[PDB]
């Protein structure tokens, strides 16, 4: 017993025409006058755009007049004049209408692509449906005699045909006719009549306009809009507050368009009415009833022909639909130019003494007012007003432990934006911890992030436990750790090993720390001798606990006292003895992988800490003298001169080919740039002599920028080969190479020929970086706009098939292995083992456990794995189906966000994209991604049988291949151009090649298999990363791919109407309740269906999601016409109507109110 | 054909939309903005389909629509407008002559004018009104006297009739007599749409036979008893509706005596009227389509003023339309000028007023104009800007009306305009929200509420209830010294002495004191 008639919470929105009556329900009066506010007394007129009894009042509770002013009467209306003293915001939830005369044409349900008046009324439209409401051709409403029921008549046919008969055809022209037209219609027995005869002895000539209109009819009528609606006699008005006219600086006010536009409307209406009492010449009234359609057309929606200007303004007017058709600020924000704070923790982060003052005001009013000090809360303004020192220690409580998380520009990946614990800075600008420096991609170029305040609890909680940086060790990418040590630390570290010979040497021996005390009291240097010392190491094993195991082994001073930051467990000191490079990443991705959270969070804060204080202590620097030249470099490239002399000489006097003798010596030079990259390099390496004990020796350079480039720190072989070596083979503007390539070098001179050579790779460099990254960016809206939806759900569904994992092996012919790809990945079932046993079912590989897979040899190369590709899932995704890959080592959260995060770990990298039978780059990952067909797609073999030549060009034609066998042929078209693979006679397989050439993504998913086309997706979109040199995981690729082949097409049947193709989302649902449910019979079976991200993101049930990125006017005005209801599962359509997201820390409420909303 | 080939076959898929291909490829008038939407709505989103949706489908301009249907000429000449309006004359006079037939119409004016003397010369009304009333009063008595069986006794009436064409009535009473006249008439085929729907429908008896019957007297019940007493299978349920077509005849009847005229012929009076009304109004419909030339052209030099075309010459259509309406074929002057004046005046009286957003007065459009056209010869009969000081001084205004009359030019500007240009920026998206309070603003009202709230409780009841009732708090409407001072039996001195007391006990706290700033 509830029907409850307030404003609750709502489960769903509905969408709909809207009838005369419907208007009239939000109408609170009618708009009369045309005029607005008035000249003098700037007071909104009677019946005008800003009624006051019609709309709101404009001051808050007292009336127009001033009969009433306070309190005393806010349910009251007045007496003298009718206004209700409430609010002023009713002023801006007040409706009001305005009654037309003669109809009106809705221009949306009127020229909106497909004519939805036309179309549900059989019709053309911009050619009749135009010219008989124009006021030029007379149309029919239904005759028995001579005439049909929608023909179109000129004045002369009309007085013609009405002679003949008349009085018992009559049919108007014009709106109202139309609307006779519309509303005399029976969507009923059309419906019924329709079905009879679109299926008498037709085939596939007629089928298609039949199977269109019916479902479209069906969907109308069952909507329960009445086509009457369709064109209106009854236009409603938007709310004054929503189009207001406010004086702005010195008089000059400031309206807005729509305002104009109701005033136009309104004054033809006024003049129409009028002459519809007065004398009424044909022309003279039925031009004003066109003015009348301009005018409301106009206000509806400009669009689209010819535009009304007016308002002095030379641009058009933002009508209605321009106001809903194609960035929300916020409070308690900020932002600074951000700052390096080495001396913070990786929870930490520099916020301003003043910025955060005025963040958390009211934080610091409410404990203020809490404690004492301020007697009330204007008191607390003050006092924080006037900074009274007192004030800057309450603000110490208020930041204690209130999170605050930060935010870079572009915001490519998850890891955009960070929580911190707000530490007080002295200062004006943000400070970051340089750990996370990388993940932002932000540099101290001087670049600027923004600060938020997380003000609700579990909004603090939220940023706590989910954007803390102490949460985000890994990237959602790649397994592999994110804040891992850069450039500085990196470097340090790599100083820290370096085993030098002798110098200050000598094996002498003690324990660990105790070498600390030797450093500092110098004797003894540091990058020696080696030297050997008692190393404690801890293990752990079967039960786990600890056990120790001292030793004597054989490392250096850096290594001895860097022992020390190593946590409990690890193998210790070998990861120690290696050296600065990638293994100090390594380090800390087996820490935590072997330890946790927290030792491997601390673990970084120690090894950030020493690096940047032994790279303090080293001072590495950067003198004229550290790049040095090799002597070889004038002989080479004199060399290579001598070479390209002769090939000249060759070429003048004919003998080898001119034509491309250009390539050749292009190798010649580019020859000679190995030559001298090589001598360089292997100069800069080793050299160096030393003088162990007895002299002589050789280790690899201390040269400073060696040290730099062999231990990342930002400095690479290309770069280091054009400080010293040369720059090779320069770009020329046409594209081609040029045959002189820069062989001076930045330690030398540079001429100025050269210069204006290397200018042109410069600027193509810098522009197409500009390029690149807003076409990453262009794709991964594509990509979180397909994939945005789905969300790990129902826990652990069953189902054992999957892709059988295998290591992708070039090696075929070029030698390439990569078996790290299965990780964190639920087993299908038990995958053998070369005897028996071992793997279980759905044991998911462990880190350790993907270590045992070496154990069994390399025998082992194939395991079966569930992946999101398959899944018996519904409408989310398994967990145990997907993995674990996250910052978290465990497996995904039970209703994360998997969408989002594959999106943005595929989009992220995008930045670092080269565009361009290779494509290659992003634009090959988006074709792929499109599911797009090659510009010479190969043909299979859809059915195994006997090949053979299918009359030789007899069409048309071009060949034939006829391969037939068992039963039923099948006749393939060759268009001659390109030529074969397999001669006459021979038999082939189910897909087998017969083109030798690019294959379609299409064919391979119809005919090969879904495993295929999804293996083959997911290998062929990587192979443009690996060039590129770009870790991602194939997860996320599963997962986008997983929603790409979302649909499917139906072909025999069932309750659904075969040639609709539809999503085996209701597919499977609908199949699973029907064998059991009365009989298999009256369903049919399904084929997956290929289609791109923008097809497959095109579809989808929401319609205010929809609304979202597709074209508005479109989506919005075919929801209406069907009586459609969002409710209200997506994430997007749940994000602007403000409310829980249906994911993460919300899901909970969302399937509570789900199940909730199963009573009715 | 061609279109749906070229455009097909070409389109596959065009690769980047090339838009600047087929659009030429069409016929027509080009460079139009309404074609250019159904191109950019098949190619994609729905391909394949759309492709074949789009040919099914092609399987302008109000203005020039509207020269169309103007472009029927049927243009007159001297002869042909005083022809048309000889024609409106002759319908009007028709019209009146049938008023004057009626009786009630001049008693009715005769009522309405002892109205007028109970309260244009005075004496000249009572000297016409009388000649009225005389004829009158002479022609009522030859009626029921039937002398001269209404032979020179209809002399009488037309003579009378000829007097009540003397009068010259208003545009208002004029309607409102016809009006009365045709409700007159709603009535009596009201009745005898009555008698007729009951007696044929209900009563089972056939059109021919009540055509038959009926016509005859309409009002005596000679022929419905005559009806009955035929023995007809279709006279036994006239039985069922007797009372009913008694019932219409009696108020028929009492219609007869309330016209005071032969029933058998009000039919022919209000018909001959009608006919009129229909002549003079399809002549003048004649005269305003011929002239519809004129509007157009003398429109075409207001254009372009705060407001469009169409509306401007539509405005010129129906100052037109006034124009027919008061204009005589037997007039020296011709309907070209007379009737440009008329539209000069319709359309400017349009301009004046429903033009710009906010309000104004055709003085103020005016004076607005006149000061325009005064400036823009004090830049160029000098040398320098017109000073707004000088500019006021060679007018009768002061200065200061000027400056205020400034202040209401333009529409003025629209929020949508472009400004900073960034991504993008709004003229009304810098406009700050005034009429809302600050959360800290509201904040410290709800916390000053408490504050007093607990400041009048260390307080005496008698001295709470004082401060809170005289100062009107808690409590709506507030109280003076002496609505006070009656419900505390002492008066006025003794309470504002306790009223000021509290304000003694509000000197050592700093709650209120802090809230003060
Ligand atoms: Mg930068
Ligand atoms: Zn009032
Ligand atoms: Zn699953």
């Amino acid at each position: 017993l509830k029907a409850q008639t307030k404003t609750e919470e709502f489960d769903a929105i509905k969408i709909a025409l809207a009838s005369p009556d419907m208007i009239r329900s939000w109408s609170f009066g009618e708009v009369k006058k045309p005029e607005t506010i008035n000249y003098r007394t700037f007071k909104p007129e009677r019946d005008g755009l800003f009624c006051a009894r019609i709309f709101g009042p404009v001051k808050d509770y007292e009336c127009l007049c001033g009969k009433y002013k306070r309190l005393k009467h806010r349910g009251v209306i007045c007496e003298k004049c009718g206004v209700e003293v409430t609010q002023t915001k009713v002023r801006r939830e007040r409706m009001g209408h305005i009654e037309l005369a003669s109809p009106t044409a809705h221009i949306w349900f009127l020229k909106s692509l497909p004519s939805r008046i036309g179309l549900l009324l059989d019709m053309p439209l911009r050619d009749i449906e135009r010219v008989l409401y124009f006021e030029s051709y007379v149309v029919i409403e239904g005759g028995m005699t001579n005439l049909e029921r929608q023909q179109i008549l000129t004045e002369e046919q009309y007085l013609d045909a009405l002679e003949e008969f008349g009085d018992e055809f009559d049919a108007k022209m014009g709106a109202e006719a139309i609307q006779a037209l519309l509303k005399s219609m029976d969507l009923e027995q059309e419906c019924e009549q329709l079905r009879e005869e679109l299926n008498e002895t037709n085939s596939e000539t007629k089928r298609k306009k039949l199977t269109k209109r019916i479902k479209l009819l069906e969907a109308f009528v069952q909507s329960g809009n009445k086509p009457e609606w369709m064109i209106l006699t009854v236009l409603p008005v938007l709310p004054p507050d929503l189009r207001p006219l406010v004086p702005l600086d010195g008089g000059r006010f400031a309206t807005s368009d729509l305002n104009d536009l109701y005033r136009r409307v309104i004054n033809r209406n006024n003049r129409l009415k009028r002459l519809l009492d007065l004398a009424a010449p044909d022309i003279i009234v039925r031009n004003e009833k066109r003015m009348l359609q301009e005018a409301v057309d106009a206000l509806l929606d400009n669009g689209r022909r010819g535009r009304a200007i007016t308002g002095s303004n030379k641009r058009p007017l933002k009508s209605l639909a321009d106001m809903i058709k194609g960035g929300k600020r916020v409070d308690y924000s900020g932002r600074s130019v951000i700052t390096v704070g080495p001396y913070l923790r990786l929870h930490q982060c520099g916020l301003p003494k003043k910025m955060a003052l005025e963040l958390f005001k009211p934080f610091i009013y409410g404990k203020l007012e809490l404690r004492g000090l301020a007697t009330t809360i204007k008191a607390a303004k003050k006092m924080v007003e006037r900074e009274e020192a007192v004030v800057w220690d309450i603000l110490d409580e208020v930041i204690r432990e209130h999170p605050v998380l930060l935010n870079r520009a572009p915001t490519l990946h998850r890891l955009g934006i960070q929580a911190f614990e707000p530490v007080l800075i002295e200062g004006k600008a943000i400070q970051l911890h340089p750990l996370v420096c990388a993940a932002y991609n932000a540099d101290f170029d001087g670049d600027q992030m923004a600060v938020h305040v997380p003000l609700t609890l579990e909004a603090q909680l939220e940023a706590r436990a989910l954007m803390m940086s102490t949460n985000n060790i890994l990237s959602p990418a790649n397994g592999e750790p994110i804040i891992v040590p850069s450039q500085d630390v990196v470097l340090g570290l790599y100083y820290m090993t370096r085993d030098c010979v002798n110098a200050k040497g000598e094996g002498m021996v003690l324990t660990g720390p105790k070498e600390a005390e030797r450093l500092y009291r110098s004797g003894l240097a540091s990058l020696h001798a080696r030297v050997k010392v008692r190393i404690t190491e801890y293990e752990k094993d079967a039960n786990g606990e600890l056990v120790a195991k001292t030793s004597l082994k054989d490392t250096t001073v850096g290594r001895a006292i860097l022992w020390m930051i190593v946590p409990k467990g690890l193998p210790y000191s070998i990861v120690n003895q290696a050296l600065g490079k990638k293994a100090i990443s390594k380090m800390l991705n087996t820490c935590y992988r072997i330890l946790g959270l927290k030792p491997t969070v601390i673990f970084a804060d120690q090894i950030m800490y020493t690096g940047f204080a032994y790279a303090a202590r080293s001072g590495a620097s950067v003198g004229i003298d550290d790049m040095v030249i090799p002597e070889k470099k004038h002989e080479i490239i004199s060399e290579a001169e001598a070479e390209v002399a002769e090939i000249q000489e060759q070429f003048q006097s004919g003998l080898v080919t001119a034509g491309e003798r250009y390539n050749k010596v292009i190798d010649i030079w580019a020859a000679a740039n190995d030559r001298v990259s090589k001598a360089m390099m292997d100069n800069l390496q080793t050299e160096t002599v030393i003088n162990r004990d007895g002299q002589e020796e050789k280790q690899v350079s201390f040269n400073s920028i060696y040290m730099m480039a062999d231990s990342g720190a930002r400095g690479s072989a290309a770069q280091i080969r054009q400080l010293a070596g040369m720059r090779g083979l320069m770009a020329k503007p046409d594209g081609s190479i040029i045959e002189t390539p820069i062989t001076a070098n930045f330690r030398e001179g540079l001429n100025v020929l050269q210069y204006f050579i290397s200018t042109h790779g410069a600027r193509k460099g810098l522009a197409d970086t500009a390029l690149k990254t807003a076409n990453s960016g262009y794709l991964t809206r594509r990509l979180v706009d397909v994939a945005q939806d789905l969300v790990v759900t129902e826990d652990d569904c069953g189902t054992h098939e999957g892709i059988m994992m295998t290591p992708v092996i070039e090696g075929g012919d070029v030698k390439e292995p990569l078996r790290d790809r299965v990780l964190g990945r639920v087993t299908a079932e038990d995958v053998l083992k070369p005897g028996t046993a071992d793997i279980l079912v759905p044991r998911n590989t462990l880190l350790h456990e993907q270590w045992c897979d070496l154990l069994e040899e390399n025998s082992v190369d194939a395991v079966k794995v569930r992946s999101v590709v398959s899944c018996d899932t519904d409408f989310g995704v398994c967990a145990h189906c997907y993995g674990r890959d996250l910052a978290r080592g465990h497996i995904i959260n039970k209703g994360e966000a998997i969408g989002v995060i594959a999106a943005q770990s595929i989009g992220e990298p995008g930045t670092q994209l080269t565009m361009r039978d290779i494509t290659g780059g992003l634009p090959r990952v988006a074709d792929l991604f499109e599911a797009r067909r090659p510009k010479e797609p190969a043909i299979l073999a859809e059915i195994s049988g006997i090949v053979s030549f299918g009359k030789e060009t007899k069409g048309k034609r071009r060949l034939v291949i006829t391969p037939v066998d068992g039963s039923d042929p099948y006749e393939e078209m060759i268009p001659k151009w390109r030529q074969l693979n397999v001669f006459e006679g021979e038999r082939v397989e189910r897909g087998d090649v017969i083109s030798d050439g690019p294959e379609a993504p299409h064919d391979i998913l119809r005919l090969r298999g879904v495993h295929a086309v999804t293996r083959y997706i997911v290998n062929e979109v990587q192979d443009v990363y690996r060039l590129q040199g770009v870790k991602i995981n194939d997860k996320h690729i599963e997962v986008i791919v997983r929603q790409m082949l979302r649909k499917a097409t139906i072909v025999n049947a069932g309750s659904s109407d075969f040639l609709e193709g539809e999503q085996v989302e209701y597919s499977r649902v609908k199949i699973a309740n029907r064998e059991l449910e009365a009989n298999g019979k009256v369903g049919a079976t399904y084929s997956r269906d290929l289609l791109g991200i923008t097809k497959a993101s095109l579809a989808t049930e929401s319609f205010i999601s929809a609304a979202s990125f597709q074209e508005t006017t479109r989506v919005l005005t075919e929801a209406a016409v069907a009586g459609k209801r969002d409710e209200l599962r997506g994430l997007k359509e749940n994000v602007i109507v403000g409310r829980l997201i249906p994911a993460g820390t919300g899901y909970a409420y969302h399937q509570d109110r789900m199940r909730r909303r199963a009573a009715g | 054909q061609s279109q749906l080939k070229l455009l097909v076959t070409r389109g596959k898929e065009q690769g980047y939309l090339t838009y600047a291909e087929v659009n030429d490829h069409l016929p027509e008038d080009i460079v139009d903005s309404d074609q250019i939407e159904d191109i950019i709505q098949m190619i994609n989103d729905m391909g394949i389909q759309v492709m074949e949706e789009a040919p099914d489908a092609d399987d302008t301009d109000p203005v020039r629509m509207y020269m169309r249907e103007m472009g029927t000429v049927e243009l007159l000449t001297r002869e042909g407008e005083i022809d048309i309006a000889k024609r409106i004359e002759d319908g009007i006079n028709q019209v009146q002559c049938s008023v004057a037939e009626y009786p009630e119409a001049i008693t009715y004016l005769l009522e309405q004018y002892d109205r007028v003397e109970a309260e244009i010369d005075p004496e000249l009304a009572r000297e016409k009104f009388a000649e009225l009333r005389a004829q009158y009063v002479v022609t009522r008595d030859t009626i029921k006297a039937k002398g001269r069986s209404h032979a020179t006794a209809q002399e009488e009436i037309l003579k009378l009739s000829e007097v009540f064409k003397q009068f010259r009535l208003v545009p208002k009473q004029f309607d409102y007599l016809v009006n009365s006249m045709r409700v007159m008439m709603d009535r009596v085929r009201t009745q005898e749409r009555l008698i007729m729907k009951l007696c044929v429908e209900q009563c089972k008896m056939p059109k021919k036979n009540f055509i038959t019957l009926f016509t005859g007297n309409e009002t005596s019940d000679t022929w419905f008893n005559a009806a009955i007493a035929m023995n007809k299978p279709w006279s036994e349920k006239l039985h069922d509706v007797s009372e009913e077509v008694h019932r219409a005849l009696q108020k028929l009847q009492q219609i007869e005596e309330e016209t005071g005229l032969t029933i058998e012929q009000v039919k022919d009076i209000n018909r001959r009227m009608s006919i009129g009304e229909a002549k003079a109004r399809r002549a003048k419909k004649e005269m305003v389509e011929a002239n519809l030339r004129l509007v157009i052209s003398i429109a075409k030099k207001y254009t372009n003023r705060g407001l469009q075309f169409l509306d401007l010459i539509q405005e010129g259509n129906i100052g037109l339309m006034k124009a027919v309406d008061k204009f005589e074929y037997r007039r020296g002057y011709k309907f070209s000028t007379y009737a440009t004046w008329w539209i000069r005046q319709a359309i400017t009286r349009s301009i004046a007023d429903q033009a710009r957003t906010i309000r104004i007065p055709v003085h103020m459009i005016e004076t607005i104009n006149k000061l325009n056209r005064i400036s823009r010869q004090m830049l160029q009969e000098m040398g320098r800007e017109p000073t707004p000081e000088e500019l006021a001084e060679r007018m009768l205004m002061p200065e200061d009306k000027i400056r205020k009359v400034l202040k209401i030019a333009k529409e003025p500007i629209s929020m949508e305009t472009p400004i900073g240009d960034d991504e993008d920026s709004h003229l009304g998206d810098f406009i700050e929200d005034t009429t809302l309070e600050l959360p800290l603003d509201s904040a410290t009202t709800e916390s000053l509420r408490a504050a007093t709230h607990d400041v009048l409780a260390g307080l005496t009841a008698r001295e709470a209830k004082v401060l809170r009732m005289r100062f009107g708090i808690d409590m709506n409407t507030d109280y003076t010294l002496e609505e006070v001072g009656k419900q505390f039996d002492v008066t006025r001195e003794r309470i504002r002495q306790i009223e000021a007391k509290a304000l003694r006990k509000l000197r050592h706290p700093s709650r209120s004191e802090v809230l003060r700033s």
